[PDB]
C-alpha cells in the first residue's frame, strides 16, 4: 500500500493544533484520495480520524510521490469553531453554498429605494444562510457527536 | 418427543445430559423449529454441575439471535422465557456461565429492538461493571453494546456510567476488555454525539 512520511510540524497552541507537511509515497497506484490519506495519518498519530483535516495536494510530475499539508486539532469543538465553513460542507458537516451575489444586489436594489416600513418586510425573504444558522448547524454536530 | 423422554429420565435420578445431549441439541439447532426446540433448550439452561452442557445451551441461544432475529422472538415470544432463565441463572451455578450470559443479553438485544428487559439487565450490568476478571468486563462491554445498536432505541442515562466505568478499566492495565471498550466507545458516539464531552 501507501507510505507516509510526515515532514515539517508546527505547534500551534493558539487555534489549538498541529501544522504538518506530508509526503504519500504511492510507487504504483495514482495520487492518494484525501480520505485514504486521512487515516493512515491518524493511525500513525494515534487521533481519530475526523480531527484530523487534511488539505492541498500535489503529484509530482509521474512519480508516485504527493505533497500536501494537513491539520491536527485536539477538540473537534475548537475543528468546529476555527476550520473555514468551505472545508466543513466538504466533510458533508454544513452543506450548500447557495448563489447570494445575484439576489443580494437585487435587494440592494429595492431597500436602497425604500422607508422602513417595508425594507423590513423585504428583509425577510433574502436568500438564508445566516451565520446566526451556521452555528446552530454547527452546534448540532456538535452534541449529537462524541467518541473517540 | 421420545428423544426429550429419554434424557429427561437421565436427570439425578441416576452424565449423558448436559454435556453430550446438550451439544447434540445445538447441532440440530445449527424458525420453524423453534416451536419444537423451545423445551429442550430450556432444559440446557436449567442445568447448571454440568457447566458445559450450560454454556453450550446459552451459546445457542446467541446463535439463535442471529439466524431468527426479531423472528426470534427475542423481542418476540420466544425472548419472553428465555430471559427469565437467564436471568434466574445469574440469581442462583458455576461462576463461568455467568460471562457467557452477559453476553448473550447482547445478543437478544440486537435481535428484539425494542421489548423491555432493559430496567432489570442495565442493573444487572452495572452491579457486573464492578469486577470478576477482565472476563466479565469483556462481557459486559460486550453486553452494552449490542445493547446499543440493538435498539438503536433509548439507554442515554446509562452512558455516563459506561464510560466511567471504561475509565476505571483505564487505570488497570490488561488487554482484550481494551478492544470491547473501544468498540463500545465508537457505538456511543454514533447513538449519542455529545458523549464526547464525558470523555474530556
Amino acid at each position: 500500500t501507501i507510505v507516509i512520511r510526515t515532514k515539517k510540524i508546527l505547534v500551534n497552541p493558539l487555534l489549538s493544533r498541529r501544522q504538518l507537511s506530508l509526503d504519500v509515497l504511492h510507487p504504483d497506484s495514482p495520487t492518494a484520495s484525501k480520505e485514504k490519506i486521512r487515516e493512515e495519518l491518524a493511525k500513525q498519530l494515534k487521533v481519530d480520524a475526523r480531527n484530523v483535516v487534511v488539505y492541498g495536494f500535489s503529484t509530482q510530475y509521474g512519480g508516485g510521490k504527493s505533497t500536501g499539508f494537513a491539520l491536527v486539532y485536539d477538540n473537534q469543538q475548537y475543528l468546529l469553531k476555527y476550520e473555514p465553513n468551505y472545508r466543513l460542507r466538504k466533510v458533508k458537516i454544513l452543506g450548500e453554498k447557495p448563489n447570494t451575489r445575484r439576489s443580494f444586489k437585487e435587494l440592494k436594489r429595492k431597500i436602497k429605494r425604500t422607508s422602513g416600513k417595508a425594507i423590513t418586510k423585504l428583509l425577510s425573504e433574502k436568500k438564508g444562510d445566516t451565520w446566526a444558522s451556521v452555528q446552530s448547524k454547527k452546534s448540532d454536530h456538535l452534541k449529537n457527536f462524541v467518541a473517540k | 418427543s421420545k428423544f426429550v423422554e429419554w434424557a429427561t429420565t437421565g436427570l439425578p435420578k441416576s452424565t449423558y445430559r448436559l454435556y453430550v445431549v446438550f451439544g447434540f441439541l445445538d447441532a440440530f439447532f445449527g424458525t420453524g423449529y423453534a416451536s419444537y426446540i423451545v423445551d429442550a433448550s430450556v432444559k440446557a439452561l436449567k442445568a447448571v454441575e454440568e457447566r458445559n452442557l450450560w454454556k453450550r445451551v446459552l451459546c445457542t441461544l446467541a446463535k439463535c439471535f442471529e439466524h431468527d432475529q426479531d423472528g426470534f422472538w427475542q423481542a418476540p415470544a420466544h425472548f419472553g422465557a428465555v430471559a427469565p432463565v437467564l436471568v434466574e441463572q445469574f440469581l442462583r451455578n458455576v461462576n463461568d456461565v455467568i460471562q457467557d450470559v452477559v453476553p448473550a443479553v447482547v445478543e437478544l438485544a440486537a435481535a428484539v429492538e425494542s421489548q423491555e428487559h432493559y430496567k432489570e439487565i442495565n442493573t444487572a450490568l452495572l452491579k457486573h461493571l464492578r469486577n470478576g476478571s477482565p472476563g466479565v468486563r469483556l462481557a459486559v462491554v460486550k453486553c452494552q453494546q449490542a445493547i446499543t445498536a440493538k435498539l438503536g432505541e433509548d439507554w442515554l442515562h446509562l452512558l455516563p456510567e459506561m464510560l466511567p466505568y471504561i475509565s476505571e478499566l483505564q487505570d488497570d492495565d490488561d488487554e482484550v476488555v481494551e478492544r470491547e471498550n473501544r468498540r463500545w466507545i465508537v457505538g456511543i458516539e454514533e447513538k449519542l454525539g455529545e458523549s464526547l464531552d464525558s470523555m474530556l
